[PDB]
């Protein structure tokens, strides 16, 4: 379950969160509206 | 209980002993004045000289910038590091139908004496202790912004420029939040101690032969003026020669992460000025004389109003 | 407060306090306080006695004591404090005093009282007698 | 008990009486032979009275058997010195005290 | 970034991500106003720390329950033994103090970073996962005959592990009081093994370096604790380092206790062998 | 094996090392029992021996020096260092021929003449291991050492130093040159600061720092020294420019007593003049200011004004300037090396320029070192008024004062334990009847005393270990604002720490917040806001919650706390209520902050009626099982906290005068309390009959005390008023006859307790409504 939380675990690395792409070429192009992508924790491994 | 007063020759002698330690102190030793802060800053000096190592007011002032950078939740407070901020305040302090020749040759002097410090690493020593200051308004930020502007006196370019690749090189956040938080703790004439002043300032003498201290409480209203006039006068020699790339950063930092504006902050600070003069006024406004403690109080204000005003026309006065 | 008193009472009244102290604590029954007043001239009855200690166990210390002998004198003192206070007012001392003396006598005291000050003391009140400079300064 | 075999001998005749001050430069020891005092390190001789209770039983049991000038060696059981709790840091509990007294003067 | 206020949202379910101190997210179809959430990038030294963490959490959890499916069960899945040992090797390697001939001004900066970077590593995990791995392969005091349950090859390398997992113990409560603030409930924990035998300079350090930076635990113990350094003491030699955690228990902050100097005069002084 | 062979060891060498260190460590920071047992181990022959050893190693020699000092010259040196920063100078006779040049303007040596400042003795004690031990140890000194013997052997091994090191020999004592002069060096220093050393031998000291400067071999600062040996040698010049402050300030109060038994007598003469000067009147008044009327400070103040309306004859007021003049040419000014501030500035920077100082301890004594020679004058200003006079006949009973405030300071250093909690409660039971504690307020306030009970205070209060200990010390700070207005003034500063951790049996840090602000009309203005919305929200947690106390013991359940919220409502009558006045400001600020918070007030009025819910606390009170089933009992302090609640109601009401201005604040006030509390409540509650004590003795904790009634008669002659007649007979006659008759067939502790309740409270209102 996701929660919010303030400052204190901000600075953390509970909150920190990478965004992936669908398609596979060109993956560190920049982001625009209209784009399915993929939300993933860096420390439990899990996707949102 | 005036005239029930004991003489001097009924007191006993040791309570006679003790008022005339603190009365030979006040009279005599206190208006004592001496100009020793000149010679030991050039003794200092000329030692650099002997038959690359550091100079002694060279190791004075890195010594005094190794003890900010030390990780702590507030600094401490220093009687050494106060002891020596105003000594070399009044160190340069002494230049501070005349001709052409002798005004230039009080500049030159002037610009001496801040080069005597400034080599040294003065002025990147009086912006690591505002950023470790932290929002502090201590005794401590008296010392080094009264410093600050003795090195920054007159709109000297080479101290400006070595404070602004310092503050570039490093890039680190808590100068910039440290002038905004120093900026709204300051006081503006309130309306609510101010009364409470004027009840207690009847009293002329206390019972059991008792003389008030006035010094110790002192005035409630505005007490914190000389500092938030201090801090604006830095604000404001720090671009009083034009120089166009301080007021692109003290707009914006896109260096740093978070931009504070302390250009905002200073219309905030003045707009809770004009607010707070304009309500004096419609205090007083069915009164018809005012008293010497109101225009003590009004013109305490609007001195440091002019300075805000000094302080944001050199902001605005570069193209 | 304390400092009311000089340094030589409060020398005598420890004198009469380690001089019936029980075992040198600042310790007494509440018989020896009867006794501790009685040694030194003051007599009162035992409503004076009654008050205080209901003001203040039965173990009277010396911090206690010497705050009730500090209300003892000091209400005396405070109700003949006025009378020494007058005068320097008068040149007899009966209590009459010329209101043309007093003008540059009473402006001059050290309080910073102006001329106007004591223009309003004289006309919220020829020479005027002593019980009604009490009656006209306590108010 | 207090067994005092003499080492050096004294006058015979002068023994210490009550409420009489003594001098001794005593040395003590315990029973393994590790010392733990020694009043001739300081250069001060002890000074005690005899029947107030200041020194330990065996001491004084052990002072008032000699004579002035006379050098004997006690070993004080551990009933009569510091039997259960000890002397904490000096001496550890349920051990025998070995003193070498030495009355120099004064009984 | 930070510029756009913009807010996640499904592809396919078309659900506002909102809110309900700790409020739980959930897709609402009504939605809300104040969902305009601004993203900020991280830093490059938390994000490399972040999943180092998940690399570790990922290897040590196999190995508890590889460690735990022969736990119960006599030996008359394979552990990965050589990747138990050189992810220590590095993680110590990685948590290793700064040089003291250093400047000062880049040593502090190093000193600071390391002090976020032992915290952040803590708060997820990487302590109390570390302290199970131990207290699962301590069960085995000897080194060849109860290490019998895994292998051979487990068993040789029974002992350089433990001797790897201490010195990390040793390096992440180095300095920093928040960590030495965690052993204050566990301190039996730290006594009890000291004359296990196996890796005795470990626990040692561990000791030293939690009763110097935390006064919290010095007014916590009794003669139980200080007999037991004692025993360290007087069975594995002359040492040095045990007379300096000695030294340290007396002392704190500049305040003495002396619920604790009265007793190593009472125990270490009297004997006098 | 000896001792010297460890230097070809080197592993037995560090074992020995490292157990010197824990033989240092266990009895450090004042721990003087263990001391004792440590001399056992380590003879006084054998370490004095160890001293003038030169084959002993390095480290090993260099732990022997702090050894000593940590075993026989610490407790003693940390009561005196903490006791040379203040200055007790008494009118001895030995004081009043005192000059800062000596006769014979050539500045003498520093450190060699005759003080008079009063410091305590170390009180040494001889060791003994053979005495009988007792059965708590009331306190054990420090262990005693021959000082004669060693004082001697301390200057020869620092004689043979300093001439050893001008033939720079390859293998010096120890192995280097910092383990031959640091040891000695920090021994010397230690001996000093404790005061053993003559006159004799300060002169010796400064031959060997300085022959040139110093004369009434090569010297020890032209030597080459490295940065170990510089730093000990800050803290021996940091002893001789204190003695040079020290002997500067009792030269100033030499002349101060040489000058006012000059000054009281001419001034005497002058008004034996003015009594016999009949030939002014305008200007006898203007001749009479200062000498009746002026108050005896502003007499000094306005007498030493003939710099640059002063009575003084020319014959009395040049022998100031002459001493003026004097002070400063002792000092560094000119007022138009061969001295001490000119030997010690030349060498700092020597110092500096020699080569860069990597260690921060040094490069700050350096500096602040230098900061002391140049800035002479202001230093002394600093340091005067920390700087006292008292009479020769109260030295029996001050340094007795000073060995008990030592002994504070001496525990402030370790922490708080079983035992070392008793010998606090005797030593702040002994400054309380020493008597200097009382003739001289302005005494204890600069030795530090408020401070070091304070902060005893901090690191106790942070649940409580110690409540005896927490009890004696804010009894003590009670009593220490009330001997002067000006010790009170200094406890209002730490005001905001002493509520914060008010909200237990006995005296409560509360009563020092109490007695901070009473009687004082300054602090009670002058108090924030910030400090009173911290008791409305303590006073709020009450009505919600009950006592954690009282259910813990046994007593029925209540929804909220009476007994505990008292404690808060009689604190804020002595804000509002300042010398039978009351304030407008204070008064103004906790009637809008209370009525915005309605749980503050109590649960009936929150709605059941006053008598309503008196006439049930009546009803629990006496009931034996609704009462609490000691000393605490439900019912009495239901009314007590309503009674606190009424009259605090009461006194923060405007008087008359602002009533009869046209401030509309007052009146809103005044509307706010009237329809806050009914009137018609008030009438029925004087009126509730009470048991008279007659043919028995009721409890007053367990029953109605008169005090409530006079809490609702001063609501009522202060908010509402008497007006007209039929109000004034209604509550004249259902009231107070049943009060008043009952008074008069007791002609007993009600009997005393009415008997006060009616003449003050009652009797002014009749004198009031009397026309």
């Amino acid at each position: 379950l996701v929660y919010y939380e303030g400052g204190a675990v901000c600075t953390h690395a509970r909150s920190l969160w990478r965004l992936e792409p669908l398609r596979i070429s060109w993956s560190g192009s920049h982001l625009r509206w209209g784009q399915p992508l993929r939300i993933r924790h860096v420390t439990t491994g899990r996707y949102l | 209980a005036c005239f029930r007063m004991t003489p001097l020759y009924n007191l006993p002698t040791h309570r006679a002993c003790n008022m005339f330690l603190e009365s030979y102190k006040a009279a005599w030793i206190l208006t004592e004045d001496h100009s020793f802060e000149d010679r030991m800053i050039d003794d200092l000096s000329k030692a650099g000289e002997q038959e690359k190592k550091p100079d002694p007011l060279h190791q004075l002032v890195l010594h005094f910038s190794r003890t900010a950078l030390t990780e702590k939740s507030k600094l401490d407070e220093d009687y050494l590091y106060m002891a020596y901020a105003d000594i070399m305040a009044k160190s340069c302090h002494l230049e501070e139908e005349v001709s052409f020749e002798e005004k230039e040759m009080e500049k030159q002097r002037l610009l001496y004496q801040q080069s005597r410090l400034h080599t040294r690493g003065a002025a990147e020593m009086v912006l690591q202790m505002i950023s470790a200051c932290k929002g502090e308004t201590g005794a401590m930020v008296s010392s080094t912004l009264k410093l600050g502007i003795s090195i920054l006196n007159g709109g000297n370019a080479e101290v400006q420029q070595k404070m602004l690749d310092y503050l570039k090189d490093k890039k680190e956040v808590g100068f910039f939040q440290s002038i905004q938080a120093l900026m709204q703790t300051c006081s503006v004439l309130d309306l609510n101690a101010f009364e409470r002043q004027n009840k207690a300032e009847g009293l002329g003498m206390v019972n059991e032969d008792g003389t008030v201290i006035n010094r110790q409480n002192g005035e409630k209203v505005m007490a914190d003026d000389e500092f938030t006039q201090d801090l604006f006068r830095f604000l404001q020699l720090l671009c009083e020669g034009h120089n166009n790339d301080f007021q692109n950063y003290l707009r914006t930092q896109t260096g740093n992460t978070t931009t504070i504006n302390i250009i905002i902050c200073t219309v905030d600070y003045l707009l809770r000025l004009q607010e707070s003069i304009s309500d004096f006024y419609w205090y007083y406004s069915g009164k018809d004389v005012i008293e010497e403690q109101g225009k003590r109080n009004f013109s305490k204000a609007m001195s440091v109003a002019k300075q805000v005003f000094n302080s944001l026309t050199e902001y605005i006065q570069g193209p | 407060m304390a400092d009311q008193l000089t340094e030589e009472q409060i020398a005598e009244f420890k004198e009469a306090f380690s001089l019936f102290d029980k075992d040198g604590d600042g310790t007494i029954t509440t018989k020896a306080l009867g006794t501790v007043m009685r040694s030194l001239g003051q007599n009162p009855t035992e409503a004076e006695l009654q008050d205080m200690i209901n003001e203040v166990n039965g173990t009277i210390d010396f911090p206690a004591f010497l705050t009730m002998m500090a209300r003892k004198m000091k209400d005396t003192d405070s109700e003949e404090e006025i009378r020494e206070a007058f005068r320097v007012f008068d040149k007899d001392g009966n209590g009459y005093i010329s209101a043309a003396a007093l003008r540059h006598v009473m402006t001059n005291l050290g309080e910073k009282l102006t001329d106007e000050e004591v223009d309003e003391m004289i006309r919220e009140a020829g020479q005027v007698n002593y019980e009604a400079f009490v009656q006209m300064m306590t108010a | 008990g207090v067994e005092i075999e003499t080492i050096s001998p004294g006058d015979g005749r002068t023994f210490p009486k009550k409420g009489q001050t003594c001098v001794v430069h005593y040395t003590g020891m315990l029973q393994n032979g590790k010392k733990f005092d020694s009043s001739r390190d300081r250069n001060k001789p002890f000074k005690f009275r005899i029947g107030k209770q200041e020194v330990i039983k065996g001491f004084e049991e052990g002072a008032a058997q000699m004579s002035l000038g006379q050098r004997a060696k006690l070993t004080c059981t551990p009933d009569v010195a510091y039997g259960a709790t000890g002397h904490p840091g000096v001496i550890p509990p349920n051990a025998t005290l070995i003193f070498d007294v030495e009355l120099l003067n004064l009984e | 970034y930070g510029e756009s206020l913009c807010f996640v949202q499904h592809v396919a379910s078309g659900l506002w991500l909102t809110y309900a101190l700790k409020k739980k997210a959930i897709l609402h179809q009504e939605g809300h106003m104040d969902d305009a959430l601004f993203l900020t990038r991280c830093q490059q030294e938390e994000s490399q720390a972040a999943r180092m963490i998940h690399s570790t959490a990922g290897l040590y959890n196999q190995f508890i329950k590889g460690l735990d499916s022969f736990s119960g069960k006599p030996r008359g899945p394979a552990l990965p033994i050589e990747a138990v040992i050189l992810s220590l090797q590095d993680l110590i390697g990685y948590f290793e103090p700064p040089s003291e001939e250093l400047q000062h001004e880049e040593k502090q900066s190093k000193l600071r970073s390391l002090r976020n970077r032992q915290s952040l590593f803590q708060e997820e995990g990487m302590l109390s996962l570390v302290l199970n791995c131990i207290d699962r392969l301590n069960v085995y005091t000897t080194a060849a005959h109860f290490a019998e349950y895994a292998g051979e090859e487990a068993a040789e390398s029974w002992k350089e592990i433990v001797n790897l997992l201490y010195e990390l113990l040793a390096s992440l409560i180095r300095g920093n009081r928040a960590n030495c603030a965690l052993f204050s409930t566990n301190l039996d924990w730290v006594v009890s093994k000291l004359d296990r035998l196996e890796a005795s300079s470990g626990i040692l350090e561990v000791l030293y370096c939690v009763l110097i930076e935390s006064p919290e635990v010095l007014n916590i113990i009794q003669e139980n604790h200080i007999k037991s350094i004692i025993s360290l003491l007087d069975k594995h030699g002359r040492n040095h380092k045990v007379l300096d955690v000695l030294c340290s228990l007396c002392v704190c902050n500049g305040v003495a206790v002396r619920s604790n100097q009265d007793l190593i005069t009472e125990n270490l002084l009297p004997g006098r062998e | 094996m000896d001792i010297l062979e460890l230097s070809e060891r080197l592993d037995l060498q560090r074992f020995h090392s490292h157990t010197l260190r824990l033989y240092r460590a266990v009895c450090a920071l004042g721990n003087n029992r263990v001391a004792h047992a440590l001399c056992s181990h380590v003879d006084q022959a054998q370490l004095l021996h160890a001293l003038e050893d030169a084959h002993l190693p390095g480290p090993l020699r260099a732990g022997y020096y702090d050894l000593l000092i940590s075993i026989h010259l610490e407790s003693a040196c940390r009561s005196r260092r903490s006791m040379l920063s203040e200055y007790i100078v008494p009118l001895t006779p030995e004081t009043r021929a005192i000059t800062l040049f000596p006769p014979g303007r050539r500045h003498g040596l520093p450190g060699v003449g005759v003080t008079t400042s009063l410091r305590p003795p170390h009180h040494f004690s001889p060791p003994c291991f053979v005495a009988a031990l007792p059965a708590e140890a009331p306190a054990r000194l420090s262990p005693a050492i021959p000082l004669e013997a060693l004082r001697d052997k301390a200057l020869r091994m620092l004689g043979e130093a300093v001439r050893d090191g001008g033939q720079h020999a390859r293998d010096p004592v120890g192995g280097s040159v910092e383990f031959q002069f640091v040891p000695v060096l920090k021994l010397v220093s230690t001996l000093l600061v404790m005061g053993i050393f003559g006159d004799e031998d300060v002169k010796q000291i400064l031959k060997m720092i300085e022959p040139e400067v110093f004369t009434e071999e090569e010297g020890l600062l032209q030597m080459k020294l490295p940065e170990s040996v510089k730093l000990q040698m800050c803290n021996l010049l940091e002893y001789f420019c204190d003695q040079e402050l020290q002997h500067r300030v009792e030269s100033l109060a030499a002349f101060a007593e040489r000058y006012v038994d000059k000054l009281q007598a001419n001034q005497r003469s002058r008004y034996a003049l003015l009594m016999r000067a009949f030939t002014m009147s305008a200007a006898e008044t203007a001749r009479r200011t200062r000498e009746f009327r002026s108050p005896p400070q502003e007499q000094i103040n306005m007498l030493l004004h003939f710099k640059d309306d002063c009575p003084l004859p020319e014959d009395i007021r040049q022998d100031l300037q002459d001493f003026h003049q004097d002070l400063l040419a002792h000092c560094g000014i000119q007022l138009e090396p061969q001295s001490l501030q000119e030997l010690v500035s030349h060498m700092v920077v020597r110092w500096a320029q020699e080569d860069y100082v990597q260690s921060p301890e040094l490069v700050r004594a350096m500096f602040s070192l230098l900061h002391r020679q140049y800035d002479g004058l202001g230093e002394l200003l600093r340091a005067l008024p920390r700087a006292y006079t008292i009479s020769p006949s109260s030295v029996e009973d001050t340094m007795s004062l000073l060995e008990c405030l030592g002994q504070i300071r001496s525990l402030l250093i370790v922490q708080m334990g079983p035992q070392e909690e008793n010998l606090m409660i005797q030593s702040i039971g002994n400054i309380m009847n020493n008597k200097v504690f009382y003739q001289h307020p302005n005494l204890m306030r600069a030795l530090g005393m408020h401070e070091t009970v304070m902060e005893v205070m901090v690191n106790v209060l942070g649940e409580i270990r110690f409540p005896k200990m927490v009890t004696s010390c804010c009894r003590f700070l009670c009593y220490f604002c009330r001997i002067s207005r000006q010790n009170q003034r200094s406890m209002f500063d730490h005001l905001s720490y002493l509520l914060e951790n008010s909200g237990m049996q006995g005296s409560t840090p509360l009563d020092v917040a109490a007695a901070s602000v009473i009687d004082n009309n300054e602090l009670a203005l002058a108090l924030q806001e910030q400090d009173l919305e911290k008791v409305v929200s303590y006073l709020a947690g009450c009505g919600l919650q009950s006592c954690p106390m009282l259910l813990a013991k046994g007593y029925p359940d209540i929804g909220w706390n009476p007994c505990g919220g008292e404690r808060y409502l009689d604190f804020l009558r002595f804000a509002v209520f300042v010398n039978g006045e009351s304030v407008e400001e204070n008064a103004n600020v906790v009637v809008r902050l209370l009525i915005r918070k309605p749980e503050c007030f109590g649960p009936a009025l929150r709605g059941s009626g006053l008598l309503a819910a008196i006439e049930e606390a009546i009803r629990i009170s006496e009931d034996p099982a609704r009462d609490g089933p000691n000393r605490v009992h439900l019912g009495h302090a239901i009314m007590s906290f309503y009674a606190a609640l009424i009259d605090l109601l009461g006194r923060c009401a405007p008087e008359m005068h602002l009533i009869q201005a046209g401030k509309g604040e007052a009146l809103r006030i005044r509307a706010i309390l009237r329809s806050l509390v009914p009137l018609d409540d008030l009438v029925g509650i004087i009126s509730l009959p009470l048991q008279i004590p007659t043919l028995v003795q009721p409890k007053m904790s367990a029953s109605f005390v008169p005090d409530h009634k006079a809490s609702m008669v001063l609501f009522l002659d202060r908010v509402y008023g008497i007006e007209n007649q039929d109000f004034l007979l209604h509550v004249l006659d259902v009231g107070f006859l049943p009060d008043m008759r009952a008074a008069a067939s007791l002609d007993t502790e009600m009997a005393l307790a009415l008997n006060r309740y009616l003449c003050l409270a009652v009797l002014p209102l009749i004198t009031k409504c009397a026309p």
